[PDB]
RNA sequence: AAACUCCAGUUGACACAAAAUAGACUACGAAAGUGGCUUUAACAUAUCUGAACACACAAUAGCUAAGACCCAAACUGGGAUUAGAUACCCCACUAUGCUUAGCCCUAAACCUCAACAGUUAAAUCAACAAAACUGCUCGCCAGAACACUACGAGCCACAGCUUAAAACUCAAA
């Protein structure tokens, strides 16, 4: 349930002092905001530290860190293909909630009417 | 039996054990995650100090102490000294929202310790002392 | 480009075409019937269907070419391959029956392995965070790893430290060193690993 | 200080999964408002500044909840056009 | 600042000249061997001297590190070392008003009492034709308010392609100060 | 960087300071203000309006006297930055914020919207803001600037507050 707005704003007829001082009129716009671009987390950083740990103990000789180097390489390739698929699926399919562009088209058809006609 | 995220209450009869020890007997790892440093102290259930380590005691200085990798290094150092005294399972009590809050716990695990519970004890006054004034940036 | 976007790159592989029809899948059958309706670019004068074709050596040759003088670049390449092979035949005849089993005399095997020993696993890429650029260690793609190996080898041979030594003798000496995990090109890889390990704290700035 | 210890803000780890236990704890502290409370207390927020922030946050809740109610009300209308061509 | 604290487990150099907790010289060894010693004896590593070509580190206990760190701060509290001289800069114009020149003259006086070096540059005023002899008079006007307090560290010298002059003022040395008092007293005895 | 290093962490004992969550509630009071707990007393008026000055109040800062002191903190000192930095950033500490007894009487004390009664129809209305009006009463206003000023007067106020002009000036504000 939306919090009440009865007697919250400074108006004629409202005796009490205002509860809310909105710097913008509390009237629904005909659009929603654009989803912000997010910063993902680094992948394989765990395997990267394991690789750089053997280097410190083996004088940076790749011959002694093959299993750790390979793991960090395989992870990077898997994280590369997954990054390649995350775009095809999440950007185009619009899984879950709609995207702002599609949701704004739906609001265009039912605009908020703060005036009389 | 289904898993319970609530800790066992002392005095009640619980079936949970860790190396034959009850929850009230597991040593405690106190983590103080400040904005510029991280301090880790492992104590026994009777409050006997077992190991201490901070980003400062591990050779980090100035802004480098307030990093996750510095707290992880301090966690490994404390776990090494605690593991020599016969510590395996620990109860983690962390206070503060510093950058080494989670990293300090990773270092403890990398050092050979098993965390059975996590407790936050960040001090929150319920009304207390007035904090310093806001910064102009 | 004087080719319209409709032109496809040519596939120069004899085996690809002699493959029986039964072995083909429904997807590979579609690609073959599709190419019969597409425009194909003319095969460049570089690559052919020869059995002695090596795409890695061809690429290393172009990276040595100065001012489009391919004849000279190709000449330096084959002289290096001959110089490497003569050094291995001399090391082979001068070795004992037991040591002879471990001596490689194929210059193509030595060349590929020498470059593989110089490819760096991680590099430093500038990432912007808070209005500042930080050298963040990141994994390198396969293309970048192979390119850096070739560029470091060619740059080392052009260094003025070599006095009056001809390129085929310089390069053949560097390849045999890198083939044994030695020399200045291997050292340059270790420095990039040491400088990426020093900036290990900045690794979390990456987001992929 | 005077209460019993290892009851408040305590989560048990399951099968050594320390990451999931930490996320559960962080989610608990967030939903109860302790995280935002700790951050706002690092520096003193003057009373007039707190009143302005509370008013801004309350107007934002009212607006966001009303926009969400209208989106859920109109979502059924996102189906295919039944009179395509007319 | 260079603090006297445990260096940690990650040592900068590969070859390390190590010493014993009691001062016994253990010679040079690889950092991998030093870390083994720190764990076998349960000691911490400190950096005693870095100027030497072979890096000199010493093993110590937490108590020794405290005693040394306490010793060092008492040496400074008793024999405090002097800090480096700070250089203050001023850029004046040839046609600077008298009220503003007095403001900056009082500022120069406060820098000299703190034993700073004041670099004063005088540029040709805007839409003004001035000679180097007239710009050089401002320096003497400034230094005339400080008779026995300041002197020229670097006398006026044309710079910036002859467009501007530049000098450096300093505080009179103790010997130079006693000389001024002496010369001043002689004039008093004569008068 | 300075600062501290009888410092820091765990545990226990431990306020003349301040009052998480509830509060997405919208209440109380004339306003100023009032959001930890308990109890006592207690929130005028059966017509309305009615004061710079009468009468009684009035945030914060401030004054006088005596106390308390965790934390915060004008000033001041130190560190840093800068062409300079009497600032912004870091550290320390004081008046002050608290209690008691007296003063001082100000605020963008503004929800910049006077009290009481009534209306939603007509012409709905310059613009914006928080739709437009009626009756009645008190207060206040008449180009800008000079001017929260000068002078006079009053005041526990002595660098204060309240009341408050004119000359010179402009054709705008
Ligand atoms: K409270
Ligand atoms: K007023
Ligand atoms: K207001
Ligand atoms: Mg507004
Ligand atoms: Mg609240
Ligand atoms: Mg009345
Ligand atoms: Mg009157
Ligand atoms: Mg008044
Ligand atoms: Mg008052
Ligand atoms: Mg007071
Ligand atoms: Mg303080
Ligand atoms: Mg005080
Ligand atoms: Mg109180
Ligand atoms: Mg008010
Ligand atoms: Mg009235
Ligand atoms: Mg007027
Ligand atoms: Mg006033
Ligand atoms: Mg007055
Ligand atoms: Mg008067």
């Amino acid at each position: 349930a939306t919090p009440s707005l009865r007697g919250r704003l400074a108006r004629f007829g409202n005796p009490r002092k205002p509860v809310l001082k909105p710097n913008k009129p509390l009237i629904l716009a005909n659009r929603v905001g654009e989803r912000r671009r997010e910063k993902g987390e680094a992948t394989c950083i765990t395997e990267m530290s394991v690789m750089m740990a053997c280097w410190k103990q083996n004088e940076f000789r790749d011959d002694a860190c093959r299993k750790e180097i390979q793991g960090f390489l395989d992870c990077a390739a898997r994280a590369q293909e997954a990054r390649k698929m995350r775009s095809i699926q999440e950007t185009l399919g619009e899984s879950g909630s709609l995207l702002p562009n599609k949701l704004n088209k739906l609001l265009q058809r039912f605009p908020n009417k703060p005036y009389l006609s | 039996t289904k898993f319970s995220i609530y800790p066992p209450i002392p005095g009640e009869e619980s079936s949970l054990r860790w190396a034959g020890k009850k929850f009230e007997e597991i040593p405690i790892a106190h983590i103080k995650a400040s904005h510029n440093n991280t301090q880790i102290q492992v104590v026994s259930a009777s409050n006997e100090p077992l190991a201490f380590a901070s980003c400062g005691t591990e050779g980090f200085r100035n802004a480098k102490k307030g990093t996750g990798i510095a707290a992880q290094t301090a966690g490994i150092a404390a776990a090494a000294r605690a593991k020599q005294k016969g510590v395996i399972h620990i109860r983690v009590v962390v206070k503060g929202l510093g950058p080494g809050r989670l990293s300090a716990m990773h270092g403890l695990i990398m050092g050979g310790l098993e965390v059975i519970s996590i407790t936050d004890n960040t001090p929150i006054p319920h009304x207390g002392c007035r904090p310093r004034k806001a910064r102009k940036l | 480009s004087r080719y319209s976007p409709e032109f496809k790159d040519p596939l120069i592989d004899k085996e690809y075409y002699r493959k029986p029809v039964e072995e083909l899948t429904e997807e590979e059958k579609y690609v073959r019937e599709l190419k019969k309706t597409q425009l194909i670019k003319a095969a460049p004068a570089g690559k052919t269907s020869s059995v002695f074709e090596d795409p890695v050596i061809s690429k290393f040759t172009n990276m040595m070419m100065i001012g489009g003088n391919k004849v000279l670049a190709r000449s330096l390449m084959i002289q290096t391959l001959e110089a490497v092979k003569r050094k291995q035949f001399e090391k082979y005849h001068a070795a004992s029956a037991e040591e002879q089993a471990t001596i490689e005399r194929n210059p193509y095997t030595i060349f590929h392995q020498a470059l593989k020993n110089c490819e760096p696993m991680i590099g430093l890429v500038p990432i912007l965070k808070g209005g500042r650029f930080y050298q963040v260690p990141v994994p390198l793609p396969d293309r970048r790893r192979r390119f850096l190996a070739m560029k470091w080898m060619i740059t080392e041979c052009r260094d003025k430290k070599h006095q009056r030594t001809l390129m085929p003798e310089k390069l053949s000496h560097k390849l045999l060193e890198a083939f044994h995990n030695q020399g200045p090109v291997i050292k340059r890889k270790h420095d990039l690993h040491k400088m990426a390990e020093a900036n290990r704290a900045l690794a979390h700035y990456r987001w992929w | 200080a005077k209460h019993l210890k290892f009851i408040a803000r305590t989560v048990m780890v399951q099968e050594g999964n320390v990451e999931s236990a930490y996320r559960t704890l962080n989610r608990i502290l967030t939903m109860d408002g302790l995280i935002e409370d700790i951050k706002h207390r690092r520096y003193y927020e003057k009373p007039c500044r707190r009143r302005q922030r509370e008013s801004y946050e309350r107007c934002r809740r009212i607006y966001n909840m009303e926009m969400a109610r209208k989106i859920n009300f109109l979502m059924r209308k996102n189906r295919a056009d039944p009179w395509q061509g007319c | 600042k260079t603090a006297f604290s445990n260096v940690g487990r990650k040592i900068s150099q590969r070859v390390i000249h190590l010493f014993d907790e009691k001062g016994n010289d253990l010679g040079n060894m690889h950092r991998a061997n030093v870390i083994r010693l720190m764990d076998e004896r349960d000691l911490r590593l400190v950096q005693r001297n870095t100027s030497t070509e072979p890096a000199e580190y010493q093993l110590m206990t937490g108590l020794q590190i405290l005693q040394e760190r306490q010793r060092l701060r008492e040496m400074e509290k008793a024999n405090p070392k002097t800090g480096p001289t700070l250089r203050k800069e001023l850029i004046l114009s040839s046609n600077i008003g008298q009220h503003d020149l007095d403001t900056k003259t009082k500022q120069i006086q406060q820098w000299i009492k703190k034993k700073h070096l004041v670099q004063i540059t005088i540029k040709k005023g805007k839409n003004v034709d001035v000679s180097e002899n007239e710009m050089e008079e401002i320096f003497h006007q400034i230094l005339q308010t400080m008779p026995g307090i300041a002197t020229f560290s670097s006398r006026p010298q044309a710079v910036q392609g002859g467009k501007a002059l530049m000098c450096v003022l300093r505080a009179l040395s103790k010997n130079e100060e006693k000389a001024y008092k002496e010369t001043q007293e002689t004039q008093e005895r004569d008068t």
